[PDB]
């Protein structure tokens, strides 16, 4: 799978490493949520992320599927 | 399709050591809907932020600035105490306009510090 | 303490146009937003737009959606302003200046377009336009 990707400059998108079948979105408010959105974490995954209380994390399993709000159509 | 307007007076003069303010009135939507920041701008250089974040301090800058928000008149306030001869430049407050997704900018004042003593 | 160093001063017909760069020291842009803010003789500051290369997207005041084209590019830490079609109205000073709020940090980033302060702010390039046209 191809998957959108945070931890690269410019943002990306990158072939998953092996066993990782899973793009995910995790997203969260700093202080600055009331201006600049809620932070995102776009990457790759083997099985869909955890989440903590107040974080949202959504999974997909097609090439691209979890694009930044900017990278989005 | 507009921005909103944030007006500054044009001109705001004061005698050295006195306590000088300056207005920031946005047009239309909230003041403290949008942070608001301001700018220092001597002639023949580029500005330089003197408050940020309605009343937070750039570092290096003197406590003698201060900034502040009224939402009753919707405007900011740059207030600068114990005013010196160095503080005469242009002042820009600033904005952002959500609807357009566009800095907004004041008109700007021009501080000047008066030589004589008038009553 | 980053400087941002301008290309300089220039004169052009009108109908021309110009192309002034912005160098941003230490090799990078890293997350930073890049504005270019221009002040026309005697006048206030006015927001032309910005770039933010990290997410390749520019964002343009409408007054000049279409008549200027912001770039950067993170190869050569150089940003970039193309004003076409000059006219009097656009002999100003061109200033670039850093959005001191970064996009981005440890592998995750802002999801919305917000133009905070402006923090470091090049020497400005005066573009004068010649009458007519």
């Amino acid at each position: 799978i191809v998957c959108h990707t945070t931890a690269t400059s410019p943002i990306s998108a990158v072939t998953c490493p092996p066993g990782e079948n899973l793009c995910y979105r995790k997203m969260w408010c700093d202080a600055f949520c009331s201006s600049r959105g809620k932070v995102v974490e776009l990457g790759c995954a083997a099985t869909c992320p955890s989440k903590k209380p107040y974080e949202e994390v959504t999974c997909c399993s097609t090439d691209k599927c979890n694009p930044h709000p900017k990278q989005r159509p | 399709a507009s921005n909103f307007m944030l007006t500054q007076p044009r001109s705001v003069s004061e005698s050295p050591g006195k306590t000088v303010t300056i207005s920031c009135t946005r047009s239309s939507g909230s003041i403290g809907s949008d942070y608001v920041h301001w700018y220092q701008q001597r002639p023949g250089s580029s500005p330089t932020t003197v408050i940020y974040e309605d009343n937070q301090r750039p570092s290096g800058v003197p406590d003698r600035f201060s900034g502040s928000i009224d939402s009753s008149s919707n405007s900011a306030s740059l207030t600068i105490s114990g005013l010196k001869t160095e503080d005469e430049a242009d002042y820009y407050c600033q904005s952002y306009d959500r609807s357009n997704h566009e800095v907004v900018f004041g008109g700007g004042t021009k501080l000047t510090v008066l030589e004589n003593l008038y009553f | 303490q980053v400087q941002l160093v301008q290309s300089g001063a220039e004169v052009k017909k009108p109908g021309s146009s110009v192309k002034v760069s912005c160098k941003a020291s230490g090799g990078t842009f890293s997350s930073y937003a890049i504005s270019w803010v221009r002040q026309a003789p005697g006048q206030g500051l006015e927001w032309m737009g910005g770039i933010i290369p990290i997410f390749g997207t520019a964002n343009y005041a409408q007054k000049f959606q279409g008549r200027v084209t912001i770039t950067a590019d993170e190869s050569t830490s150089t940003a970039y302003m193309e004003l076409r079609s000059l006219r009097s109205d656009d002999t100003a000073v061109y200033y670039c200046a850093r959005d001191n709020l970064g996009y981005c940090s440890g592998g995750s980033c802002y999801s919305d377009y917000y133009y905070y302060y402006m923090d470091v702010w090049g020497q400005g390039t005066l573009v004068t336009v010649s009458s007519g046209g």
